[PDB]
């Protein structure tokens, strides 16, 4: 999976 | 080869650890033990420090000690938590009283992944396959998991997933044959947990939100169905066949109309995977091979794990007969290549 995931 | 340990005194809790880690900062505590993030020098990795409570407080808790070592110590698995690290600062066994384990800390769950953005429904075939390739290797080794939700699912920011926190909000990912104890269950439990993981992934809403015990069943009966003759032949009690046998029946609903607008393939997993007989459910290795993980699926690289040997369940030991195979647990770990 390429683009980032968001993270909190 | 013992690290140089130093001690210090964090909460009401004392920690004595290999100067490896550093910067211990409390996370919290509870009946798995007390928690601190740390930064583990020999590897860089920001790690998870778990300081076992009362490990060998009594036979009980001893055995579940041991039981705990030998199964996190048997996970080797891309998609299952490993163990970093296990530890005491005993210097021989009479000395032997605290364990500490030390895993990869563990950045977001899945929760947190949905709380921060809208999952593409690539995203959702990575998740799910990640977790049931998890699976397929756990249950490989005759381990059920029983509590898989979205808290005990990390993901990190290439949408990589591993399973947390073996077993032994809380009832809604469970299968109905042992929310209400109705037969020895099978691995195909998880499934059922899977399943219900997946449909809220999909649709943001958790699919069987109930409140007490039965009114969380009549929610997965309204939509699988009742039970039919030869399900209520497997259940053992005879007060949990009257029960259901006293329901009004219902058919099974049709997923198509609950799921309208998500991937069919997606769908039909579902239907697989929510059966209510759980010996007719998917299980993760075939599950592997629908198609609708195509772009991910690779036979050659879902590996299986080592036989994991049991046979302690059934031994009855002394306090101190389980603290020492603990012991030797401890000082038989070898850590991870990198």
């Amino acid at each position: 999976r390429n683009p980032g995931l968001k993270i909190p | 080869e013992r690290p140089t340990f130093y001690r210090q005194e964090l909460n009401k809790t004392i920690w004595e650890v290999p100067e490896r880690y550093q910067n211990l900062s409390p996370v919290g505590s509870g009946a798995y033990g007390s928690v601190c993030a740390a930064f583990d020098t020999k590897t860089g990795l920001r790690v998870a420090v778990r300081k076992l409570s009362r490990p060998f407080q009594s036979i009980i808790h001893a055995k579940r000690t041991y039981r705990e070592l030998r199964l996190l110590k048997h996970m080797k698995h891309e998609n299952v938590i490993g163990l970093l690290d296990v530890f005491t600062p005993a210097r021989s066994l009479e000395e032997f009283n605290d364990v500490y384990l030390v895993t990869h800390l563990m950045g977001a769950d899945l929760n947190n992944i949905v709380k921060c953005q809208k999952l593409t429904d690539d995203h959702v075939q990575f998740l799910i396959y990640q977790i049931l390739r998890g699976l397929k290797y756990i249950h490989s080794a005759d381990i059920i998991h029983r509590d898989l939700k979205p808290s005990n699912l990390a993901v990190n920011e290439d949408c990589e997933l591993k399973i947390l926190d073996f077993g032994l909000a809380t009832r809604w990912y469970r299968a109905p044959e042992i929310m209400l104890n109705w037969m020895h269950y099978n691995q195909t439990v998880d499934i059922w947990s899977v399943g219900c993981i997946m449909a809220e992934l999909l649709t943001g809403r958790t699919l069987f939100p109930g409140t007490d015990h039965i009114d969380q069943l009549k929610l997965i009966l309204r939509l699988v169905g009742t039970p039919g003759a030869e399900l209520l032949k497997k259940i053992s009690s005879e007060s949990a066949r009257n029960y259901i046998q006293s329901l009004t029946q219902m058919p099974k609903m049709n997923f198509a109309n609950v799921f309208i607008g998500a991937n069919p393939l997606a769908v039909d997993l579902l239907e697989k995977m929510l059966v209510l007989d759980s010996d007719k459910r998917i299980t993760a290795a075939q599950a592997l091979a629908h198609a609708y993980f195509a772009q991910y699926h690779d036979p050659d690289d879902e590996p299986v794990a080592d036989p994991y040997d049991q046979s302690f369940e059934s031994r009855d030991l002394l306090i101190d007969e389980w603290k020492s195979l603990t012991y030797d647990e401890v000082i038989s770990f070898v850590p991870p290549p990198l």
